[PDB]
């Protein structure tokens, strides 16, 4: 979830990066004082670095605190044309991210499964038998309630498919 | 029949070169609807307003189409109807009871002070344009003061009493033996639809919102009756449309319009509501997404003339409506807003922009294909084949015009 | 078979019904010999009856009554069923812009209808001063006052000189503009300067008031996408989502047959470096929390840093360089396989 | 004749128009649950009148008195703390008002009477 | 006390028929109707006379379509027009004086009007003071009339559209008469 | 402690009168500045129901008794530009008016009704007692509207069937939070794919499928709506369909069967049939 | 917030008369109530704000409130 919303942000960053350096200011709205100043004084217009990087070091800041939200979001709606509207939770996905991943240390019954999944893992050469003994073993370890997920990996292609499994 | 395909930028056509006409009414911008009216008539101003500072009167010829009389306003509405709006103000309304009931006027279309004036200077400013195209005076003709789709036989709707483009449309008839009718306005353009339902020397193609959005006409299976069977063609859009579906959609159907009922001549409305963040209309459409539609129409090389029709943010309709008579002179203009007396309103970049929203866009592939599927099902069958007339006095506006519009004020 | 449908109407329903099985429907076509290759009146528009439609026009040509439609007729009322319609919601903040629009309008259409006056007045005084005071005696000015517009001099004098006198003000002005109009003139440049001075205090409370609330009002799903967001990402609509897509690859294998495959759900990922960028984003977020107790945060930035080293190939000292240059931006390694992290109890050794 | 009006000219009521005018087995007998629910309530002391329509009360009276107040969350609380109290007085009176009467049903007259008689009127 | 009338089902489904497009359909019938109350009881009053044979129940029939006809006439204007119909009601009487002559609604209405009234016969009867035996005297002599329009109700009462054939009993209502109407 | 225009047309005119200008404009006073620029500054007798009716309108009321008419039920019908002149009575008051003060006894005056005509004799009361009520709108007697079940009387007094769909609540349709409108589905809502008693997935019947999409790319998902009859899932796209038709009358899927069907005869063009109301 | 003395319900008023000792309550009583109710609040608020309005304070504190209902009488205890 983190790396698709991050990755569209990426793929427009060099399209938007051109486009937010090379807005000008109307002579007749610089003259008089009529163009907002308010984010240029806080420095949140993306003029002086690439969008996509300076995303990133103003979610840092989110999380550090030192940023108030309405001020994050409203600096990615003008940088992005509302295009990059997924960032304003970045804050908490990242939370929810981590607390998950805190489960995985806890949950002795679930770590236990990332015990053989290592073991799998470095495991070059699997026989089609030894598959189905790495699946049996992870299965004792749920309850038989519980509906098991099979997310396979393609180091070639970089292709990650999860298969949805609620077999015997 | 619909292939999705990503919006390009604007080109301009050297082929066509167009000798347009501008009708520019003065005093149509000082007339206001109510306190909280969606309406404004002050958005043909501002539009004018930002045309003369682009120097677009260089290449245009600027012209104020003298006002419909009472007369010829009744070659489309009833002689009581007419009647009933050269008496009708304010004041009055309490003398008329029983017609303010059965003509639906001063309740949502209020009756505000000089109500038939502004519609008299609609009418004879599309009915002239109609009537310069036939002597083969201009091209294009541009009435933005008119354009009211909406209004009815007896009948006020939509905010528009006098229905002009039937008056402009039966003035084109009267030399062009097909003339096609194109609606880019969100709402279902039922004034001008209803009223050539049955002849088949008018198409009125259609875009626009359905699902109880009203006037809740126009649903995809209204193909007129009689001779005008096929003869009619609305497209039924749903929510959130935006500036590359738009295209995919609009292309394709006029394509096939030109060429299976070749028309002599066309009236496109171009509604400013279908643009993003109208008061009334919901569409995602963008300057770019918006003005496309009339640079398409313009390069088929067939005589033209564009309206105004419905606008209800004045920001955003008048930005748009100077672009698109950019297109028409052939000249696509810079992004930079010249200094101009309405020059406040176009916050925040002041650029000549309509910034597109984030809303979803609701439309799939799938269901856009089913509709342009039975168009084109039907389409198959559109195979081709004191009264003033041919009102031509036009009055050469811009000698009285050009101190207003230009501004070196600073 | 009771004659009241016919053959056509017939297959016509039967599609919705069997539209679906091909090989079936095709005999059925075969079946009862449908062959391939005005009433399409339409739900929006009712005939009228022949008497109403003779309501006079009175400049109605030849040619108009063969194109123009009167028989036909179609109304919201109708369309609607009577039940009314629905307007699209806008938001909080697309209707303060609406609220400033009127503001703007209101002052400037009081203002602008006002000028167009004052220029109709002014080339009508300097006429005064040129006649003779004789002269000056009979010259009435004709309703319009020789303008184009008959309307807009009447709604401009009547809001400034209290409503009602005002009615006496335009009758004077027509009988006797010699010693009318310069008065009038006077006070209507007078209060143009009042109307002018206070837009301009206006404008900045307009322009500055669109300035923080303009580009909320196209941000129509960013304003709902915090409240959202915690809705639909939860442990429960992850995998709604996901047996959605696998009941679909079984219902048709029910109807059309599909083949029951592997992998409902596909994800890729062409692009390395977005890894250290989340690595980086989760470290920042561990160090800062205050929830996780510091000797178990350790094992939470390492558990990321091992998993994502061993599930997407990723060498490990390639991450640790991201999040070292990251530290910098603001001893010793031996082997941590992600089997210790996992137990506490091999994590202190 | 006097004729009074409508008030709306349209057939349609705006509903299809836009910019719309209008379209943007066991029972207690009577009384002995009654004495169940005092016993009940003059056992207790927890707030009768519900909070946040209190709140939304006592903000709409500040507003022509002062406009922009804001109210600590304390002080709204000692506002109903002392409201709710004022009405049970009152209400005993009227019951001995009403009691007096001869009837059991205390009425607005009852409460008419027990506030002039305080002459708190 | 409460007068029981039994209309035919048929009967009964017309009516609410009628109920529907002039109250949601928002149609009127053609006024000036091919089968009006005044030919409908002339056939009635002509196809039963022969049928029976004792002079006395001759008075009784032909009293009850004399006496039904002037009723109607003072019935019309009062209780059997729905609100949407009162105009076209009165678009006839203003075009009546005009023409000089009085308007007679026998001679206009149609069948369905003529069971309108049949309908709300039973009211009308509770609330007025009749003798008894009059009330059965009306009410059978009503169902034998009913009975008898059953046996005819093909070629009255015909479904048809008025979009298409416009012989339909029923037109539609133009946007203008149905805005004053209602409004 | 109070203790403590006319102008002679040869002469100029008189100052007509200096302007009351408190115009309460939409900005607060036309020529005032703003006020404190608080927030938008960055820095600093009679019914009034017709009585034949039962609904609001233009009423003409009657002098006598508390009772209005519109200008259209009273029989006959009365022009809005020209009413009769002075005081106005409803038939009823003017019958009550006109019994009393006149051979008062109504006896008498109905006695000489019945027989001064006495061929209509079986009609003779119902005849006089017309005379005496007001103008009323036709409403069906009950037992017949009881015999179809389907039939009930609307608010208005209007037909309405089972096909018409019941009003949405006034609060449904304008007190929704802006990122659900209830009344349109068009803001990715996935709890449309879902069978809220049995928790199963709605399939549509067209393409026997529910396209609920990721909440990542919400635009794979597809709107299904139910029938209202039948309660079969269809998509907005199957069954071509602009919208959710929540507010006119109940959605017929399409899989019903026809209640009115035009055949053309192929030689009147067409015969019509229509299913009998159900009894 | 155009009526909110329609939010004191009638089981409000209902339950408070309860606590007060009555039995049966007339009908008219749940309407006249908030009559007696609302000009409570417009003497007690009335002078909480003075107060307020005087210390130049924006905030009607607790502090204030009972200063306001000691002078009617109704001295409020716990809160200072
Ligand atoms: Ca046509
Ligand atoms: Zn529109």
């Amino acid at each position: 979830t983190i790396y698709e919303r991050l990755l569209e942000i990426k793929q427009m960053n060099e399209r938007v990066t051109k486009e937010i350096n090379t807005r000008s200011t109307v002579t007749f709205a610089k003259d008089l004082d009529l163009l907002s100043s308010q984010l240029s004084e806080m420095g949140l217009d993306f003029v002086g670095e690439d969008a996509y990087k300076q995303v990133l070091r103003l979610s840092r800041r989110l999380i550090n605190g030192d940023l108030e939200h309405q001020w994050f979001e409203e600096s990615l709606r003008q940088a992005y044309n509302n295009k990059a509207f997924k960032l304003y939770t970045i804050d908490k996905v990242t939370q929810s991210l981590v607390k998950h991943a805190h489960t995985l240390m806890t949950d002795a019954k679930t770590a236990e499964i990332m015990a053989l999944f290592v073991k799998d893992r470095n495991a070059s050469t699997t026989s089609a038998k030894d598959q189905i003994i790495y699946r049996l073993q992870v299965r004792s370890h749920m309850s038989n309630t519980e509906n098991m997920f099979r997310i396979e990996f393609d180091k070639r292609t970089l292709h990650v498919s999860i298969q949805y499994i609620a077999l015997d | 029949v619909y292939e999705a395909t990503p919006f390009d930028p604007i080109t301009v056509k050297p082929s066509d070169k167009r000798r347009v006409a501008y009708f520019y009414d003065a005093d149509v911008g000082n007339y206001a609807y109510g306190a909280g009216h969606p309406m404004k008539p002050h958005r043909i101003r501002m539009a004018h307003s930002l045309i003369m500072n682009y120097g677009l009167y260089k290449k245009m010829e600027i012209y104020r189409a003298k006002p419909a009389t009472k007369q010829e306003m009744c070659q489309f509405h009833t002689d009581e109807y007419i009647d009933f709006l050269s008496r009708v103000t304010p004041d009055n309304l309490e003398m008329f009871k029983r017609e303010s009931v059965k003509f639906n006027v001063g309740d949502d279309c209020p009756v505000f002070d000089g109500l038939y004036e502004y519609c008299s200077i609609s009418g004879g400013g599309s009915m002239e344009g109609a009537a310069r195209l036939n002597r083969g005076k201009c091209d294009v003709a541009v009435n933005y003061a008119g354009g009211l789709h909406h209004a009815k036989k007896s009948e006020a709707s939509g905010f528009c009493y006098l229905n002009d483009i039937v008056l402009g449309i039966i003035e084109l008839l009267r030399y062009h033996p097909r003339v096609l009718y194109i609606d880019i306005d969100v709402h279902h353009g039922d004034g001008v639809e209803e009223a050539f339902y049955t002849t088949d020397r008018v198409m009125t193609c259609s875009f626009h919102k359905y699902g109880e959005f009203f006037p809740g006409t126009g649903e995809l299976r209204d193909i007129g009756v009689g001779a005008g069977k096929n003869y009619a063609v609305n497209v039924p859009l749903r929510d959130g449309i935006d500036d590359a579906t738009y295209r995919s959609v609009f292309e394709p159907v006029i394509k096939k319009i030109m060429e299976w009922y070749q028309p002599s001549a066309v009236v496109l409305q171009c509604g400013g509501d279908s643009l993003s963040g109208d008061r009334l209309g919901c569409f995602n459409l963008s300057m770019e997404g918006h003005a496309n539609c009339v640079n398409y129409v313009k390069s088929f090389g067939i005589p033209m003339m564009v309206v105004g029709g419905g606008g209800y943010t004045m920001r955003n309709v008048a930005r748009t409506w100077c672009f698109e008579t950019g297109l028409l002179n052939n000249v696509v203009l810079d992004k930079d807003l010249p200094y101009n007396e309405y020059y406040e309103y176009y916050g925040p970049d002041y650029k000549l922009s309509v910034r597109p929203s984030n809303m979803f866009n609701v439309n799939t592939p799938e269901y856009l294909d089913k509709v342009m599927t039975n168009i084109f099902a039907n389409l198959e069958n559109t195979k081709y084949a004191a009264e003033d007339l041919g009102d031509v006095e036009e009055d050469s506006a811009e000698a009285k015009d050009t101190k207003g519009g230009s501004q070196y004020a600073r | 078979s009771q004659d009241i449908l016919d053959l056509d109407d017939l297959v016509e329903k039967v599609d919705f019904y069997l539209g679906s099985n091909k090989e079936l429907f095709t005999w059925f076509k075969n079946f009862v010999g449908y062959q391939e290759k005005c009433e399409a009146f339409g739900p929006s528009y009712k005939r009228l009856p022949k008497s109403d439609t003779f309501m006079p026009c009175s400049g109605r040509d030849d040619m108009c009554w063969e194109v123009l439609n009167d028989e036909w007729v179609g109304h919201p009322v109708w369309a609607s069923e009577d039940s009314g319609f629905i307007a699209h919601r806008k938001n909080q903040y697309e209707e303060t812009l609406f609220k400033i629009e009127e503001e703007r309008h209101e002052y400037d259409f009081y203002i602008e209808s006002n000028l167009r006056t004052i220029q109709c007045l002014e080339t009508i005084v300097n006429k005064i001063e040129n006649m003779t005071e004789n002269e000056k005696a009979n010259f009435k000015l004709p309703p319009g006052l020789g303008h184009t517009s008959m309307t807009i001099y009447k709604k401009v004098i009547r809001k400034v000189y209290d409503k009602e006198r005002g009615f006496e003000i335009i009758d004077a002005l027509h009988e006797h503009p010699a010693v009318t109009a310069p008065v009038v003139l006077k006070r209507l440049k007078q209060k143009d300067e009042e109307w002018r001075r206070a837009q301009r205090e206006w404008n900045k409370v307009w322009r500055e008031l669109e300035q923080k609330v303009f580009f909320k009002s196209l941000d129509h799903l960013g304003l709902t996408f915090k409240q959202a967001d915690k809705k639909l990402l939860t442990t429960k609509q992850l995998i709604s989502e996901i047996s959605s897509i696998k009941v679909d690859q079984t219902n048709k294998k029910i109807h059309w047959l599909t083949p029951k495959p592997k992998s409902q759900l596909d994800f890729d990922f062409p692009d390395k470096n977005i890894f250290y960028d989340i690595l980086c984003l989760a470290d920042t977020f561990i160090t800062h929390t205050t929830a996780y107790s510091n000797p178990d945060k350790e094992r939470l930035k390492d558990l990321l840093k091992y998993f994502i080293s061993l599930f997407f190939s990723i060498s490990f000292e390639k991450i640790e360089e991201s999040l070292y240059s990251h530290k910098q931006n603001v001893p010793y390694q031996q082997e941590m396989s992600l089997l210790d992290i996992l137990h506490r109890s091999r994590y202190q050794k | 004749a006097r004729t009074k009006q409508t008030a709306r000219k349209s057939t349609g009521g705006k509903a299809p128009r836009k910019q719309l005018a209008t379209k943007a087995p066991h029972r207690y007998r009577p009384g002995t649950v009654a004495l169940r629910e005092i016993r009940r309530y003059q056992k207790s002391t927890e707030l009768l009148i519900r909070k946040l329509p209190f709140q939304r009360l006592v903000r709409e009276i500040a507003q022509d008195f002062k406009t922009d107040l804001r109210f600590q969350s304390s002080a709204v609380m000692a506002l109903q703390e002392a409201s709710e109290a004022y009405l049970v007085a009152l209400f005993e009176d009227t019951n001995l008002a009403a009691i007096h009467a001869k009837r059991v049903t205390i009425m607005p007259k009852d409460i008419q009477l027990a506030r002039r008689i305080r002459g708190e009127r | 006390p409460k007068i029981s009338l039994q209309i035919p089902i048929k009967l009964k489904s017309v009516l609410v028929d009628d109920w529907e497009y002039v109250t949601k359909d928002k149609k009127i019938c053609r006024l000036p109707a091919d089968v009006t109350v005044e030919m409908v009881l002339n056939k009635y009053e002509h196809e039963v006379s022969q049928e029976l044979e004792s002079p006395g129940s001759q008075s009784q029939l032909s009293e009850y379509c004399a006496g039904l006809k002037l009723y109607f006439d003072k019935c019309l204007g009062n209780m059997l027009l729905y609100r949407l119909e009162r105009l076209q009601y009165d678009e006839l009487l203003k075009k009546s004086s005009k023409d000089q002559k009085p308007l007679v609604p026998i001679r206009i209405y149609g069948a369905i009007h003529l069971l309108r009234l049949i309908s709300v016969l039973p009211e009308l009867i509770s609330s007025t003071t009749m003798d008894l035996q009059s009330c059965q005297l009306l009410i059978k002599q009503t169902e034998d009339f009913l009975v008898w329009l059953l046996m005819h109700v093909d070629e009255y009462f015909n479904d048809k559209d008025p979009n298409r054939s416009d012989d339909a009993l029923y037109v539609n209502t133009s946007s203008q008469y149905e805005g004053v109407a209602l409004g | 402690k109070n203790e403590h225009l006319e102008k002679d047309s040869k002469g100029n005119i008189i100052k007509l009168n200096e302007p009351s200008t408190i115009s309460e404009d939409s900005k607060v006073s036309v020529t005032g500045l703003p006020l404190n620029k608080g927030p938008s500054e960055k820095i600093k007798e009679n019914e009034d129901f017709c009585s034949a009716c039962n609904q609001s309108g233009s009423f003409l009321c009657c002098d006598t008794c508390p009772k209005s008419f519109h200008f259209l039920c009273l029989d006959p019908p009365i022009d809005p530009n020209n009413l009769p002149k002075g005081d106005w009575h409803c038939n009823e008051c003017k019958f009550k008016i006109f019994i009393n003060n006149s051979m008062a006894t109504l006896k008498k005056i109905e006695s000489n009704f019945i027989k001064q005509n006495n061929n209509v004799k079986i009609f003779a009361k119902l005849l006089f007692n017309i005379d005496s009520h007001n103008p009323k709108q036709f409403q069906l007697p009950n037992y017949i509207k009881e015999t179809f079940p389907a039939v009930k009387t609307g608010s208005r007094g209007q037909y309405s069937d089972e096909n018409d769909k019941i009003p949405l609540t006034d609060r449904q349709l304008f007190n929704t939070s802006y990122g659900q409108s209830i009344t349109k589905l068009d803001s990715y809502n996935p709890d449309t794919h879902i069978d809220s008693n049995s928790g199963k997935f709605l399939i549509c019947y067209k393409c026997n499928q529910t396209r609920l999409g990721s909440w990542s790319h919400p635009e794979n998902s597809r709107l299904i709506m139910t029938c209202d009859y039948c309660q079969t899932p269809w998509h907005l796209d199957c069954v071509p369909r602009a919208s959710f038709k929540n507010l006119g009358s109940k959605w017929k899927c399409p899989l019903h069967s026809p209640t009115k069907v035009y055949k053309k005869i192929h030689h009147v063009n067409y015969k019509v049939w229509k299913k009998q109301r159900l009894i | 917030l155009r009526d909110n003395i329609q939010g004191i319900t009638k089981p409000a008023i209902r339950r408070l008369a309860r606590r007060g000792g009555v039995k049966r309550i007339s009908g008219l009583i749940y309407e006249e109530t908030r009559g007696v109710l609302k000009v409570f609040l417009e003497n007690v608020i009335r002078d909480a704000v003075t107060y307020t309005e005087h210390a130049k304070r924006k905030t009607v504190t607790a502090m204030d409130v009972v200063y306001a209902l000691k002078r009617q009488g109704r001295t409020l205890y716990g809160f200072g």
